[PDB]
RNA sequence: UGAACAGCCUCUAGUUGAUAGAAUAAUGUAGAUAAGGGAAGUCGGCAAAAUAGAUCCGUAACUUCGGGAUAAGGAUUGGCU
RNA sequence: UCUUAAGGUAGCCAAAUGCCUCGUCAUCUAAUUAGUGACGCGCAUGAAUGGAUUAACGAGAUUCCCACUGUCCCUAUCUAC
RNA sequence: CAGUCAAGCGUUCAUAGCGACAUUGCUUUUUGAUUCUUCGAUGUCGGCUCUUCCUAUCAUACCGAAGCAGAAUUCGGUAAGCGUUGGAUUGUUCACCCACUAAUAGGGAACGUGAGCUGGGUUUAGACCGUCGUGAGACAGGUUAGUUUUACCCUACUGAUGAAUGUUACCGCAAUAGUAAUUGAACUUAGUACGAGAGGAACAGUUCAUUCGGAUAAUUGGUUUUUGCGGCUGUCUGAUCAGGCAUUGCCGCGAAGCUACCAUCCGCUGGAUUAUGGCUGAACGCCUCUAAGUCAGAAUCCAUGCUAGAACGCGGUGAUUUC
RNA sequence: UGUACAACGGGGUAUUGUAAGCAGUAGAGUAGCCUUGUUGUUACGAUCUGCUGAGAUUAAGCCUUUGUUGUCUGAUUUGU
């Protein structure tokens, strides 16, 4: 077994935890929840969710890891 | 003239009538099939359904699709704390029945069965058994002979054993009593067996084995007063109908000038005694055994209770059954456990289950960690994090 | 499950009912398929018949190739909309729900997919399967 | 606000009148939302939903030449400087 | 050839008028006693007891298509009373 | 709808399957005949919903017969346990096609079912046409528009309490009543049996699925008055902050609860039998499943199991009031 | 008169999505002044950034509490 990642908040998807979502163009879009399933479908921009892991990477916020 | 189409009729008719269950603890009706052979052991057990949690195995049928692949399966995990045995009933046969001729109690019986004898235990004098237990001195001359009197004419005995309701979280204190029908022995070896488990206790691991083929039966979810259409099912009627449109058309015919039994009708609906069978044990746990929540693939240090513990129920700090599949019944409520009534050689039930992954992650929402180590690790330091 | 299919197909979703017009994922040049049945269904008193992945179905061609339209002919479902749960634990779904014409054995009439085919399609007909580009 | 004595909120003025209290079962009445499909329901798309204001582009058959026509069908829409 | 006062003309039609009749052919559909276009010895059409068209208009009737949806598949929930 | 005979059909042959000429019945599921009931009113066609019943059985279980090689089929028995559909057109019953399916069998219950719906038809008064009438008008001829009222009573039914049996509490038994599971496919057996070939099974095993049913909410989806967070318009509170109102202002997300073959799980095994096939064996020195006796056997019946527990069936046990 | 129960507070789990305030070499610019900058300066200026996965809410049928504060003999009836 293994643990997917989420494709548009980065969040740990669990073994049946969330959806699986095949775009017309055949890319494979795994969500974690209906939060991260639907602010997709919205066209939103995971780069300006605050809270999303790609927003958290680019504005670098608690990377002093 | 006749019915214009077939259809099947709405609702089973063997569970009538669904009318509330007689008590909260749904009785056992019949035990498995009696044996003088096999060792002196208990036929059932009393836990609380704590709730359910995801679990990933591999499925090991030959011919399947899935064969030797993981699959996602739901299952019911039960709290089962010690039992204790407090008492044993005889029962001898009659033409009319089987018909109980003693029962037999022990010396110190804890308060938590001693309440349940009582509706208003703040204020009562907590005489019960006051004089039973003063009876049990002088080496106990009546319980004596009374057992005797037992190994001498009975057929069937049951223990009368009551979970040790302060272990779970509940907020309850009275404790739920109960006769489990013990097999193995004869009658003798069965009652020095039970008198050698006076005020004793009994835990899952040694009456439930993994893998075995369990029944759950228990008091279901209650929902008040039910119209016919969540009650039995039946079609809506259209949406155009005058004077409501949640109901059955035609109750009967002209004739018989009688509503009939067997026609949908309005009530009570849930909180009836329902047996589920066939159900197959995971794990039985140990909740002295920390790190219960682990596998041989997993190896993480997590018990088996999920994060923020199970929905209105709490923690897991005891013995548990960790079963697949739903049970009848909410979480808090009693639930029994009964061996299988007939050797189960089925290739489903004869699986060798061994699981891979347990999720521990939160009931309460979509929470997205395991375990609050792994928490912490993902989102770095907090500004509550000092 | 149909004739010519490879035997048992664990139950999908049911998302297309009778009366739902799904793309054409081969290039017979048919448009858009319009079910008119579902091979291997059950009778209830005004249930529907209703299509999953991989299911064989009876359609008609609604819109597109002349001499296609106007006639019966059997299809196979590739893709669905309505999210299933697999036995791994995954809930999946296409955001088009497609078909391609085959005659009843199980052999596809046209000669390529477009897009993708839902894995139990896939497994289930081997044509289909030869003829996929990205299973999933 | 807005095209507006439309709709919504307020100023002066006037009321705060309509038997109440406690719970939140079924069936209702009224108001909504529903995954996938989209009239397969049904006598019948009945009821509901969709579109909707404004600026710009585009606009068929037919015609009594006046119309059809807002045809159909598209795009834009805040704030702040 | 018999008869009448003269024998339904121009037109139109299984039409709201056609019994047989779910007429026949074509179209619409997977399937159509529905719709439409033709056919007309038309029980029982027809000329201000007005005939045939007719743009526009219609809380008229009818059919099909696009969109739309709990009408339905198949029911679930929420609020007020 | 079912028989009785048996001319002929059926390669040969009346009875595998048919069946003329005749003939005997049964049912009330059609239409009639009557007018006995109701005209101080029994709401009247169909559809929708739902329950139950009959069997003259379409399918399924087990079987017998064949012009049954296999495959498919036909006739028949026990059998109503179990199921018998989705649509186009019609108000339609009926009919007719499309299609799936194991199958799309026929019927009853005041032509079941209108204080259950609908009101399409019919069936008031408007109106139009055709024909008939001089006319008013007529037309189970066509078309269009046409208020579908009341239950709080008794009973029935579904659920829900309840006095007394010394009191109260706990643990039980179980008379009785109900009952449930259903059907298909694929792989394998097997390209085997069978057949010249064409074609082409079945018993067992396995994986699944259809219809139904009982639960559950770990996961997914729906619902949102958590009015929880965020956002937006109009206005209002001097501005800011924070808010009010817009019958829940609206939008995005939204836990919990409820809930979906839209999600998940689960749905038991023994006897006795019917049909039928058999044995032993007379009646009838033979023969025969039959008479005496008896064996295997159906989706049958009765149990096992499940549901309720007689509130006038019952058991075991605890404690039973002093100032 | 207690592993008692409750109302609060604490923690966890959750939901949303980065509060108010302050500050900025952030900001289309526009008006004003000068010491004319290279962070000139004043007034107005949506929005951005940092403190800030922050702030708010969290059982009303979520879990757990070494904290605070309490509460704990009212009525009626019952006998072989």
């Amino acid at each position: 077994m293994k643990v997917e990642i989420d494709s548009f908040s980065g969040a740990k998807i669990y073994p049946g935890r969330g959806t699986l979502f095949v775009r017309g163009d055949s890319k494979i879009f795994r969500f974690q929840n209906s939060k991260s399933a639907s602010l997709f479908k919205q066209r939103k921009n995971p780069r300006r969710i605050a809270w999303t892991v790609l927003f958290r990477k680019h504005h670098k916020k608690g990377i002093t890891e | 003239s006749h019915r214009k189409y077939e259809a099947p009729r709405h609702g089973h008719l063997g569970f009538l009538p669904r009318k509330r269950a007689a008590s909260i603890r749904a009785r056992v009706k019949a035990f498995p099939k009696d044996d003088r052979s096999k060792p002196v052991a208990l036929t059932s057990f009393l836990g609380y359904k704590a709730g359910m949690t995801t679990i990933v195995r591999d499925l090991d049928r030959p011919g399947s699709k899935f064969h030797k692949r993981e699959v996602v399966e739901a299952v019911t995990v039960v709290d089962t704390p010690p039992v204790v045995v407090v008492g044993v009933v005889g029962y001898v046969e009659t033409p009319r029945g089987l018909r109980s001729l003693t029962t037999v109690w022990a010396e110190h019986l804890s308060d938590e069965v001693k309440r349940r004898f009582y509706k208003n235990w703040y204020k009562s004098k907590k005489k019960a058994f006051t004089k039973y237990s003063a009876k049990y001195a002088q080496d106990g001359a009546g319980i004596e002979r009374e057992l005797a009197r037992i190994k001498k004419y009975a057929s069937v005995v049951r223990v009368l054993v009551h979970t040790q309701i302060r272990k779970t979280p509940l907020a309850q204190k009275k404790a739920h009593l109960a006769e489990i029908q013990l097999n193995g022995g004869s009658i003798s070896e069965k009652v020095d067996w039970a008198r050698e488990h006076f005020e004793k206790t009994v835990a899952v691991d040694s009456v439930f084995e993994q893998n075995e083929m369990i029944d759950a039966i228990a008091v279901t979810k209650g929902h008040g007063f039910e119209g016919v259409t969540h009650r039995w099912g039946t079609k809506k009627l259209p949406r155009k109908t005058h004077r409501g449109l949640r109901k059955v058309a035609c109750i009967g015919a002209w004739h018989p000038a009688h509503v009939m039994w067997s026609v949908a009708r309005a009530g009570q609906r849930g909180y009836h005694s329902r047996t589920s069978i066939n159900h197959k044990i995971y794990r039985v746990g140990k909740g002295d055994d920390e790190a219960n929540g682990a596998t041989s693939f997993d190896r993480t240090k997590k018990t088996i209770t999920p994060m923020g513990g199970f929905v209105h129920y709490g923690e897991i700090k005891n013995d548990f059954i960790m079963v697949k599949g739903c049970i009848p019944g909410n979480r808090k409520r009693i639930v029994t456990l009964r061996k299988s009534l007939y050797t189960n050689t089925s290739r489903k039930a004869l699986e060798e289950v061994s699981l891979k992954w347990i999720d521990t992650a939160s009931k309460f929402g979509k929470g997205r960690f395991q375990t609050p180590a792994e928490k912490h690790a993902f989102m770095g330091t907090l500004k509550k994090d000092l | 499950s149909g004739n010519g299919a490879q035997g048992t197909k664990f139950r999908i979703s049911l998302g297309l009912p009778v009366g739902a017009i799904m793309n054409c994922a081969d290039n017979s040049g048919a448009r858009n398929l319009y079910i008119i049945a579902v091979k291997g269904s059950g009778s209830r008193l005004n249930r529907l018949p209703a299509a999953s992945l991989g299911d064989m179905v009876m359609a008609t061609v609604k819109k597109g190739k002349p001499e296609l339209r106007k006639k019966v002919m059997p299809a196979i479902v590739v893709r669905q909309a309505k999210s299933w749960r697999r036995r791994d634990g995954v809930f999946l779904y296409f955001e088009d729900n497609a078909g391609v014409i085959a005659n009843p054995k199980g052999e596809m009439k046209g000669s390529a997919i477009t897009g993708p085919v839902g894995k139990e399609c896939a497994d289930l007909w081997p044509r289909v399967a030869s003829n996929s580009g990205v299973v999933v």
